[PDB]
């Protein structure tokens, strides 16, 4: 109950908020599209196992 | 600073840390006492 | 059902070792550079800016 | 635009320290409780015989 | 959660301050250059001022 | 290229210096964006390997 | 009790030397710079008179 | 607290600058005898 | 001419101080585990039956 999905979630919604600040930016853009990536990878992998 | 990747690099390679191979060493220790115990309790046995 | 052989207690234990292990690692790196921002594994965003 | 790379770039002394501390304490404590883990077998041993 | 609430109000804040010291810092200039525009008007009320001047 | 004594030449000069300096910024941007997504990946392993563990 | 994971006290100076940190920059600058208000922070309608 | 970065040092140089800048200004007119040592101190003073 | 003859001729301190800690920890493993290891004979001797 550390890197569980919640943890990788909040960490997707703190990126999305650096980037409401700094709106012009790719690398911000960048860095949410690969938070993205680990918040559905993580929930895929959970999914896997059940 | 390549130097130092590269050394890193090497030693995933080569190298095992020491707690892993300890901890199964010691065990598997135990186990073969157990198992020579099996040995001398049929023999001890085996006397008839 | 138990462990006492595969001890699994010290796997375990192990690997929360691991766990500090990175800690101290990281601690020590960014004490001696004097920077929080090492490289792209620190952050993305504060690279760049 | 210094003030602002700062505190972008540096690191808190303080809190990588204390950082260090709680992981310096973690793994010489870890170590010994991994040492009475893999007793725990030999304890099953004189146990077993 | 209210913890990852507290750090994004920290990064906001942390960027807000980036941008207005800022913005202070360049109107203080300004601020100097419009006073120095004011002392430039009065010389020109000066009557004994020939039109090179 | 030599440019004292002409004209032209000063200012094709200024001309390419300033381009350069406009396509310095965009190359050190985009850079910095591959750099971002690098590092983006490289934090994701770690906790993708302690998963697997 | 005891808690190793986390020194509350650590934390809980931490912030009174940030407070200290904060309050000797001050005085330093005000010190260095020779007047009382330097920046709109100090004192704004101060500052527009 | 930060080790590599004394941002206050940076301030204080900043505003010894200051005083440097007005100190030689003293010195250059006290030397001169004049207000006016070039087309700084007052152009269209200068040339009346 | 003397500096370039320095870095010809020194050894660097700090890496022959971790060297030397290394091969001292080494040594003192290598040693323990040789303790043990004439115990192994010993071991699967000793319980002659």
């Amino acid at each position: 109950k550390s890197s569980s999905l919640s943890g990788s979630l909040q960490s997707f919604f703190t990126s999305l908020q650096t980037l409401v600040s700094n709106a012009e930016d790719p690398a911000a853009r960048q860095a949410l599209i690969g938070k993205a990536e680990g918040l559905v990878n993580q929930f895929k992998t959970t999914d896997q196992y059940l | 600073d390549r130097a130092l990747g590269q050394k890193l690099q090497m030693s995933n390679l080569v190298d095992v840390d020491w707690n892993s191979v300890i901890s199964s060493y010691v065990m598997q220790q135990a186990a073969l006492q157990a198992s020579y115990k099996t040995f001398t309790d049929m023999q001890g046995m085996s006397l008839f | 059902a138990q462990v006492i052989n595969t001890n699994s207690l010290s796997l375990l234990t192990q690997n929360n070792l691991n766990k500090s292990q990175s800690a101290l690692g990281t601690a020590i790196e960014r004490l001696s550079s004097g920077l929080r921002i090492n490289s792209a594994k620190d952050d993305a965003a504060g690279q760049a800016i | 635009l210094t003030s602002a790379r700062s505190r972008i770039e540096d690191s808190d002394y303080a809190t990588e320290v204390s950082n260090m501390s709680r992981a310096q304490i973690l793994q010489q404590a870890g170590t010994s409780v991994l040492a009475q883990a893999n007793q725990v077998p030999q304890n099953v041993l004189s146990l077993l015989r | 959660q209210a913890q990852a609430q507290n750090s994004q109000y920290a990064l906001a804040r942390t960027f807000a301050t980036q941008k207005v010291s800022l913005e202070e810092s360049v109107l203080s200039q300004v601020t100097t250059a419009i006073q120095t525009a004011q002392e430039k008007i009065v010389y020109a009320g000066n009557g004994t001022l020939s039109d090179d001047d | 290229t030599p440019v004292e004594g002409n004209n032209v030449e000063k200012e094709k000069a200024a001309a390419a210096i300033d381009k350069t300096n406009r396509g310095l910024k965009n190359s050190l941007n985009n850079v910095l964006t591959v750099r971002a997504e690098l590092g983006t990946q490289l934090s994701e392993l770690s906790t993708l390997d302690s998963l697997g563990s």
